[PDB]
């Protein structure tokens, strides 16, 4: 619900595509980050992997059955762990009659069916599977090695956070969904849909993020009192009709196989898989993210939640502020419209 | 995963 | 035998203190009145009888594995998923159960509360303090002691141990028979009622057929999928397909008895504690021999019937071991122990 | 003059002599067999009560009894511990195992010595008092299911069924399983056929000397005698032959082998043990001579479930003249244990 | 090894009152090392004024004790007999056939016991639910010792007869209890209310394992059938046999009015001198928890006593809980160490 808040799609050339961080800076020079979500279609020649035939014996350690409870466009999703299985067993179940995609003509019908049947026939989600489907020799947009400043966490701190600085794989089926959330530490996220059916996304522009959580707080007051950042549990589903009803600007975009999805700092997003598919995702950062990292409201109710020490980042990139920030006197106000400094080359 | 109990199948996440 | 309880309706018994004292003998008696044909029966013990003097010392009782009951479904067909939660005390459980979020809704007539249950089943998933190893009976109580009924089920070489159930509003038990098609005894110590649905054993197959029709995937994955205790079917749905069933509400101080191959289901009206165990009579042995068991799980409850066949059907042991004991169960027939009442 | 020594007699009937069981009992009494209290009858080799014993492994022994024995100096008491039902297969695996199998021995006397030496050690299991028969239906000769003696009148007229008395009992034995000194219930006759397996050894006190054994037993177990008039009927009392010799009780020994019958006669005290795994079938039967024993049999008073047969029907049918005297209580007939059964007249002519 | 010999304690009334504390004290003195200890209560303390009003008390399942064996190795079979009153039981017990033999020194009676074990099976009025303690006695009340064992009833409500409830034992001459540790290798308390003495044999917990091995060697069949066949309480081993195979042991006679404490993993056996009545139950301390975790239980019977250790581990060993539930808890028990509660007495 705002012209600069609309999701942009980008069609780089192979030459534009090579330097990932630089292309992120470019799309931010173009205002992409204001939608909180952006699509990047890689050049037709580019592939991260020659074939997906060898993955059928790949194991999904902890498939998740997504049980959704709720009504009136407000839902809570519970992730029930299932027996490990291969993507062959997963694909069988996904393509079976009980879990296959419904028959539809236009996306809007599939969306209506998603929100109508959300709480029925809980699908299984092969989510959070460690590993990459990139071949190790692919230097362009390798989710396994984006070479972003986020690397400072593993390089300097020695901390490995699975899914954040490591690649995650997601085997989806119809009605498998991801709840409204920003990334851990309000980082950037990258999502590549390797193969299969599309993943539809909803995005709330970061400028309106506080409004969304506000709405969420009003509708899940128990969850809000238990935890300030309860949306970080990734259990909260809110329908587009509720967003529209409460004046939350949002946009929707559908990601097809072979396409990239970029999530920008503090960009709340949600969505669902049309059917059987496989996506790879990880987090990344830019200089712009550092401030977000400093100000990210995190989950207080679980000890295992992702928390990154911002020390190394402030020290390296905001030396003048380090002591000030360590003193708790860094009162910088984030401007969600501003592009990342690396985009000055394009301005 | 899951384990069987008197009251049914209990899922321990 | 078919002349007794022809209706197959749930019967209620009000034994005097001397009729009540011998539990096994009384099970045989209520079977001599045809109670077993409903698959479910109520026994109101004499007011003088109390298993426990008071229930004010159970706040420290620990529920090791409370389960949040997520329900998915519509049109009277649901699947329940029991999610193990963090251990809590009865005091903690009572505080949640009675809280605004989870407490019983306002209602005047039972049918209203039933309507609300079937309407809101999928929302605000409650916590069931179920399957707690324990008893609220005092040691000295020798009548109807669920902890030690001393039926032939003790011969198994724990189905015969006591289990406590701390319910809150719209906590449910799915359609099922007992493990090994055994008997069930359920005593409501205190608190709000527990409503029960039951299908006469005579018509159990019909329910199974209906169930298999509505969950073909589950049935393909497991013949006895109802034994997972995840399948909720509303009474309106049973009535729509002409499946005979009965309902009965159990109140504090009351015993419910489920009989071999009696399908039953139900829900708790609010915070309560029940205590139940399985038991057997000689009639059960054939049921045990013929019970269709859950194929898909290695840790399902499976009792070896061998000791029972030797001890109570020696003449048939060989035949049974050769897979050739094709006795047909007559669900109307009382247990032989009922002879003295016939 | 017939069988003065009162020693156990063995018989080898031909198939034609064999047919009529009751008649053959009359015959062996004509020969004084009853005076030993125990007699062996070897059936003709053509005769078999069952074609094979290959199909009984899954036959259930409802109440196997582990026999604990306490005592010393040839005087023992046997306590039966009931155990859970087991099959003949399981029983045989136990019986033939190294723990319970027959020990190695040269001559019978050695095995008898080992029995009385190890009687109290390593208690064996006895597959005793099993309701059933291993006779095939077609067998009409010496069918322990249907001996058709006068005892049938208990079930026919009086309508009374007494397991092991009216009906057949099977017995699966192993090494040093014992039966204690006793007479039959109601001082009846006994028939014991060893279907298969290892021998069963028997001790027999002549009925003429039964009162002597009793008197000895009462002396050795004074408490038991005070508690019950016929405490030997509990079948717990084991008395070694050396004690019978030491106190001058006449007795005889006989070893019964597979395919052989043992008849015990009214008021014939007997005991014994099994050499190893075997199966025996027994029941009680009667002749007119038994009636006087039944009328006069001293019975267990201490147990409410002990076997008692109403003798009225028998006296009415076979002693019509005496009923009123006997019913009055002045029928002081005195049994002569040497006199054969009346049915033996034709064999004494 | 007096460090591992049975000790007798004579508490004053003030130190008698807190039972659990006094157990901690006798542990501070090393009583637990013997596996068995005697506690003579104050002379003024009495659990019950008179014992003449219990003649009509029913012994539901009196057991006749048939013993088979030789050369100091025996197996005891318990034949249930018809229910009888204390009156009937004592009549038999004091009768001519079952009375105590004539003897001068204790060793003579022990000799007669082991010589006549397999003869004249006595009747043992054992495992009688009930207490002879008068209601208003708050010291060493076997009905309610208030030890941490109570936690299992406090969290589940489950009771196990004779373990967390009292048992009465009416013994006569030659009635014996076989070599065993308590269920779950718990503590045991035994109070001889009245009557003739009870003799005890104790093997120090340090050497308990050796006893097991020895028993396994003598009853290989029984040891193949059950991991812990001694828990059947059927195995009688004469002291001569223990000495021959170098099993350290001690013996003590408990007179009437005397307490015996059995310590975790303390094997003990013995016999009653004549007609008597004892009351016993189990109890625990913090030290017991590890024993309970490592107790080798009977694997061949479903009726065997099993206590869930989760309550105790979670409450008193949170630090090890995750590892213990994981199966990574490799604590090795020092049977010498006293209970942490003994901290007061060094
Ligand atoms: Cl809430
Ligand atoms: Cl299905
Ligand atoms: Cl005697
Ligand atoms: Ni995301
Ligand atoms: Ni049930
Ligand atoms: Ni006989
Ligand atoms: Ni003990
Ligand atoms: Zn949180
Ligand atoms: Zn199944
Ligand atoms: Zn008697
Ligand atoms: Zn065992």
């Amino acid at each position: 619900l705002n012209p600069s808040a609309r999701i942009m799609t980008f069609y780089p050339t192979m030459e534009e595509f090579r330097n990932f961080s630089r292309y992120i800076a470019y799309i931010e020079s173009q205002g992409a980050h204001r939608a909180g979500l952006a699509k990047v279609v890689p050049p037709k020649e580019w592939k991260p992997r020659a074939s997906y035939d060898d993955i059928d014996d790949l194991v999904i350690p902890a498939p998740i059955q997504q049980l959704v409870t709720g009504q009136s466009g407000l839902f809570t999703q519970y992730n029930i762990q299932k027996k490990a299985m291969t993507v062959r067993e997963f694909r069988k179940i996904a393509n079976s009659d009980k879990y296959c995609t419904p028959r539809y003509s236009e996306f809007e019908e599939l969306e209506r069916k998603y929100w109508k049947n959300l709480t029925f026939n809980p699908p299984i989600y092969g989510a959070d599977v460690n590993g990459t489907l990139y071949e190790k020799h692919v230097d362009e947009w390798n989710i396994g090695r984006l070479r972003t400043i986020l690397d400072l966490v593993e390089k300097e701190s020695g901390i490995t956070i699975e899914g954040v600085n490591t690649p995650y794989l997601y085997f989806g089926m119809w009605k498998t969904s991801f709840a409204w959330h920003t990334e851990d530490m309000d980082l950037y996220s990258i999502n590549y849909l390797h193969f299969g059916e599309p993943k539809s996304w909803y995005s709330v522009p970061p400028e309106h993020g506080k409004r969304l959580e506000r709405l969420a707080k009003g509708f899940f007051p128990g969850s809000a009192q238990s935890c300030e950042a309860f949306l970080r549990h990734k259990m909260t589903l809110i329908s587009p009709l509720m967003l529209k009803k409460y004046g939350i600007p949002f946009d929707k975009v559908t990601q097809e196989a072979g396409e990239f999805m970029i999530t920008f700092p503090y960009g709340y997003h949600a969505g669902f898989n049309h059917g059987f598919n496989c996506a790879e995702s990880t987090n990344f950062a830019t200089r712009r993210w550092i401030e977000y990292g400093k100000q990210a409201v995190l989950c207080s109710c679980r000890k295992d939640m992702v928390k990154i020490s911002m020390d190394v980042f402030v020290r390296k990139f905001q030396p003048e502020r380090y002591k000030l920030w360590k003193a708790g006197k860094d009162n910088t106000v984030i401007d969600h419209t501003l592009p990342t400094p690396e985009a000055a080359e394009f301005l | 995963x899951v384990y069987n109990t008197r009251s049914g199948w209990r899922w321990y996440t």
